[PDB]
């Protein structure tokens, strides 16, 4: 067995700067650690093998260094094409043990996100369900609070929420929240509201919408 | 033309069998050091197997946690490799990826997976398949989309208009439910000067199960 820890784990820096990545071994792999870049949806590419070693092709802005247990990843100025996820792998000896790998992203200006709300269809409420969808789009930073008010009586273990991925256009987020309920517990109610709650924005964003109205 | 081609996965019972096929041409097959790697969205890339030619040494290694039930094989006439997995459990699970080492001998300088396949993904589940119920979310700008809900296994894919709508289309990842079962949300912000005049058709397409399902949105 042989270890290796990967450090950090998600990182955020801006076009032009400079970013250093850590990859750590349980052992002297001596020089046969290789990294990879993995791009949403696509395979994995090699970077840099031997540890300092760069491929044909890969630009000179990768350089690899260190010896024995430390080893680092160095990207001088980021250009936009570098935000993925980054993995190194030790060849020392099988098996080809791999590194947890560092998600990176890109970081523009805050951006304060617009928000939609959206209530249950009538063909969604011929079948006994209702979900209830609030939409967050083109913010920044990815942390955001999203709250649910039914009657403004906060709300706790019905809604789930998923963000995309780190947009190409501008670098931007995207969240939607959806408030599932039952159809009964649905026509009980009346006042559903979604809060959010944003660096960008400075007051507490709230969007309802009246079942009756 | 150096290029890898994976198939054979889909959704399997727990403890079934499955047979990951990895196809090869552009480079002369029967030398080539070929390994197996799965990807899930928890642990990341994870090392499987590896199968080399013509070594008298082990030739076949395994990572430790696939011993026993899964096994590589290769045949030279067929310029293929394959993984046949067996007592399949919910580990399992992930996209599979076939790639070439740059090792020619047994301690060859110069280490890495320089050629990878698109990868072929894997679910292993009880869970039976099931098409996907679609549902309307309708409304400077405005905003509209679909909730595709209630789908197994993944993936469902979604477009708009037939491939029409490109600017502002957000679809985001599939969530797994209490249910067990995933929906999905995609939405598309269209300048509010084009609501109802310009008809927004939702298509969705499950192939798992067979499903191709198309839903208006009108506000
Ligand atoms: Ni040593
Ligand atoms: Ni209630």
């Amino acid at each position: 067995d042989i270890q290796m820890t990967q450090s950090p784990t998600s990182l955020s820096a801006s076009v032009g700067e400079t970013v250093t990545i850590t990859c750590r071994t349980s052992e002297n792999i001596h020089n046969f650690l290789t990294w990879y870049q993995q791009k949403q949806g696509k395979s994995p590419q090699v970077l840099v093998y031997n540890a300092k070693t760069l491929p044909d092709g890969v630009p000179s802005r990768f350089s690899g260094s260190g010896s024995g247990t430390q080893y680092s990843l160095k990207i001088n100025s980021l250009q936009p094409e570098d935000f993925g996820t980054y993995y190194c792998q030790h060849f020392w000896s099988s098996p080809w043990t791999f590194g947890g790998g560092t998600k990176l992203e890109i970081k523009r200006t805050v951006a304060a996100p617009s928000v939609f709300i959206f209530p249950p269809s009538d063909e969604q409420l011929k079948s006994g369900t209702a979900s209830v969808v609030c939409l967050l789009n083109n913010f920044y930073p990815r942390e955001a609070k999203v709250q649910w008010k039914v009657d403004n009586a906060l709300q706790s273990g019905n809604s789930q929420e998923s963000v995309t991925e780190q947009d190409s256009k501008d670098s931007t987020y995207s969240l939607s929240s959806t408030l599932t309920l039952s159809k009964a517990d649905y026509e009980k109610h009346k006042v559903y509201a979604c809060e959010v709650t944003h660096q960008g924005l400075s007051s507490p964003v709230t969007k309802s919408f009246n079942r009756g109205e | 033309e150096v290029k890898l081609e994976e198939s054979g996965g889909g959704l399997v019972q727990p403890g079934g069998s499955m047979k990951l096929s990895c196809a090869a041409s552009g480079f002369t097959f029967s030398d080539a050091w070929m390994n197996w790697v799965r990807q899930s969205p928890e642990k990341g890339l994870e090392w499987v197997a590896e199968i080399r030619s013509k070594v008298i040494n082990p030739a076949i290694y395994y990572a430790e946690s696939v011993k026993e039930r899964f096994t590589i094989l290769r045949d030279d006439s067929k310029s293929s490799v394959y993984l046949q997995m067996n007592s399949l459990r919910a580990e399992d699970t992930g996209i599979y990826y076939c790639s070439r080492s740059t090792m020619i001998t047994t301690r060859d300088p110069s280490r890495y997976f320089d050629v990878w396949g698109a990868g072929t993904t894997v679910t292993v589940s009880s869970a039976s398949t099931k098409g996907p119920s679609v549902f309307p979310l309708a409304p400077g700008t405005a905003a509209l989309g679909c909730l595709v809900k209630d789908y197994f296994p993944e993936p469902v894919t979604v477009s708009w208009n037939s491939g029409a709508l490109t600017s502002g289309v957000h679809t985001f990842p599939a969530v797994l439910q209490s249910s067990g079962l995933y929906s999905l949300s995609s939405v598309v912000t269209v300048p509010s000067s084009s609501l109802g005049t310009q008809t927004y058709i939702c298509n969705v397409n499950h192939k798992p199960s067979n499903t191709k399902v198309d839903k208006k949105v009108e506000p």
